[PDB]
């Protein structure tokens, strides 16, 4: 907290990702919307971006988040999740890195923004 | 006494746009500034549904109508990677007035049930000249326009006629319906959207399957689900005014191959209602409450909502 580092959350997106207490407070509002798989995936796209890892690491994440009715299925098209599934390499889930990137900064990151839990830390 | 509203329907059906009607109608509207953040993703709304169709054009064969054009479709690309929030500049501004005007990309656009185009891309492309000034600042009909994908379960709050509503808006999208149990218990009334205009068109998550008749399976698991028997099922067939322009130019036949009526609004918003209605099993004990609405307009979901209110009021 600060609220000079928490205010600064509200001018850019990447501000809060990129801040230890800020990313908790996020995820924290997430899991109350029920959206937090979102928050998960683009922390596993970042660990993800050996080979032997990257391939082990790429099917774990895939069962995790894409597969059809998988646990934290996340919320892409399916343009996106088939040259997901055909394309072990480093720039793999870039589109759909983006595509939960914009999902939680269009949607959920205003209603965090105007949530009395950060509206009180500023 | 309290009253817990939930709003479910297919992805894009319009939940999310009735849950600005509330507040619209119901909370003394949107401030300048709550407009203005909205600018971001009105531009962005337009910049991606000119995208679209530019893209579609390659998969679906169909050229410029003067080759200069090609000149500006790769220049969409190249401005859209920088032109960020929120400006867009005068050169961005007149590349998709250009495209815009153009005949291959209107004969793209006219087959749009053949991609995924937002539904409000003519209605902010048409607009242009208005939104690209730099003191644009949004309307409400702008913002009730816009897109944003809802993820997960959001919980609204609000008052009518001495009841305390809990409002609830969920994801459409079949990975979001798993979590749709979260907010099951001690439903008062439920609203499904259903949009009219969906019919010609295929889920973005499987482009094998008609929208229409997802809409259609949801419906039923809904609406006979054991759980929901003390519950209001409210139906909103959603988006009447984009069907009533679709049914002129793309036969219903598409969406159901039996249908020998005709394609005038009436005939065709009635048979899609009976296959809605139909799926109802419980048709001695269960009364379902349908209303043609068009989400964007304030006026309609005022005077739908005040119905939907009074049913409630007597139903408890
Ligand atoms: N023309 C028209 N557009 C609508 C109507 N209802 C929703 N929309 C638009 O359709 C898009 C999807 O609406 P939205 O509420 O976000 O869908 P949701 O996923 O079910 O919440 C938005 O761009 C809305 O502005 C309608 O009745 N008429
Ligand atoms: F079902 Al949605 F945004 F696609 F609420
Ligand atoms: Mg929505």
């Amino acid at each position: 907290p600060s609220p000079e580092e928490a205010q600064l959350w509200s001018e850019a997106f990447d501000e809060l990702l990129a801040s230890k207490y800020g990313l908790a407070a996020f995820r924290a509002f997430l899991k109350s919307e029920f959206s937090e798989e979102n928050i998960e995936f683009w922390l596993a796209c970042e660990d993800f971006k050996s080979p032997q890892k990257l391939s082990s690491k790429a099917r774990k994440i895939y069962t995790d988040f894409i597969e059809k009715e998988a646990p934290k299925e996340i919320n892409i098209d399916f343009q996106t999740k088939t040259l997901i599934a055909q394309n072990a390499t480093s720039g793999c889930f870039t589109t759909a890195q983006k595509r939960v990137y914009s999902l939680m900064e269009n949607d959920s990151y205003p209603r965090f923004l105007k949530s009395e839990f950060y509206q009180d830390l500023c | 006494k309290e009253v817990k509203l939930l709003l479910l329907g297919a992805g894009e059906s319009g939940k999310s746009t009735i849950v600005k009607q509330m507040k619209i109608i119901h909370e003394d509207g949107y401030s300048e500034d709550e407009c203005k953040q909205y600018k971001v993703v009105v531009y962005s709304n337009t910049i991606q549904s000119i995208i679209a169709i530019i893209r579609a054009m390659g998969r679906l064969k169909i050229d410029f109508g003067e080759a200069a054009r090609a000149d500006d479709a790769r220049q969409l690309f190249v401005l859209a990677g920088s032109a960020e929030e929120g400006v867009m500049t005068p050169e961005l501004a007149g590349v998709i007035k250009r495209l815009w005007r153009d005949g291959g990309v209107q004969a793209c656009f006219s087959r749009s049930r053949e991609y995924q185009l937002n539904d409000s891309a003519s209605y902010y492309l048409n607009d242009l000249d208005r939104i690209s000034q730099s003191n644009y600042i949004p309307t409400q009909q702008d913002v009730l326009r816009t897109r944003v994908k809802t993820t997960g379960i959001v919980e609204t709050h609000f008052t009518f006629k001495d009841l305390y509503f809990k409002m609830f808006d969920v994801g459409g999208q079949r990975s979001e319906r798993k979590k749709w149990i979260h907010c099951f218990e001690g439903v008062t009334a439920i609203i499904f959207c259903v949009a009219l205009s969906d019919y010609d068109l295929v889920l973005a998550e499987d482009e094998e399957m008609n929208r229409m008749h997802e809409s259609m399976k949801l419906f039923d698991s809904i609406c006979n689900n054991k759980w929901f028997t003390e519950t209001s099922i409210i139906l909103f067939l959603n988006k009447k005014d984009l069907f009533e322009e679709k049914i002129k130019r793309s036969p219903l036949t598409i969406c159901y191959p039996e249908y020998t009526g005709s394609n005038t609004y009436e005939e065709a918003a009635a048979y899609i209602q009976c296959q809605f209605e139909d799926l109802n099993r419980r048709k001695d004990t269960k009364e379902i409450y349908t209303h043609f609405t068009c989400a964007t307009d304030t006026k309609n979901v005022q005077f739908v909502f005040d119905a939907v209110t009074d049913v409630i009021i007597k139903n408890n």
